[PDB]
């Protein structure tokens, strides 16, 4: 049967049901990405798939976090400035 | 009189009732052209004392 939609909402966004309710896709606003999982598969146990990262860490609640550009962790034969732990949108 | 019981071979029970005919990830397949699968069960009953 279809999975239960309890405890699967995201902090600061909504969702839409695709594949006849067998998969939810998180809809964060413009400038955010859904923390780790973009979508969730409906496993046939009543509960959805766990919020597993790329490191397979169990996250309890989901939240729309801000979008960062990838930081330059390697650059040779010169100097780039400024160095930051992460880069927000519209940074130069 | 030998005080050891003899082996008895187990006999088959009757065939059970047919399971509901569904297909995985296909909602309800009733009154449609979607082929599914169904099952039926028996029970080996009566085998005691190292019988066949
Ligand atoms: C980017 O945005 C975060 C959000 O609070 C802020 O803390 C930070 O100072 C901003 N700038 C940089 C260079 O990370
Ligand atoms: C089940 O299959 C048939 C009846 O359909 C018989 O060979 C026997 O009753 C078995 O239990
Ligand atoms: C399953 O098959 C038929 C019903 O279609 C019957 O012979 C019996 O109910 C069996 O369990």
């Amino acid at each position: 049967g279809s999975c239960s939609l309890e405890g699967v909402e995201i902090k600061g966004g909504s969702f839409r049901l695709l594949q006849e309710g067998q998969a939810l896709e998180y809809v964060c606003p413009s400038g955010f990405y859904p923390y780790p999982v973009q979508t969730r598969t409906c496993r046939s146990t009543g509960s959805w798939s766990t919020l597993k990262t790329q490191d397979q860490k169990t996250v309890r609640k989901a939240e729309c976090r801000a979008i960062h550009c990838p930081r330059p962790h390697d650059f040779e034969n010169g100097e780039y400035w400024p160095r930051s732990p992460y880069y927000n949108v519209s940074d130069e | 009189n030998t005080a050891v019981p003899c082996p008895v071979d187990g006999e088959w029970d009757s065939w059970g009732e047919w399971s509901p005919c569904i297909r995985r990830n296909m909602k309800s397949i009733s009154c449609q052209e979607i082929p599914g699968q169904q099952s039926r069960g028996r029970t080996c009953r009566g085998r005691k004392f190292d019988g066949h």
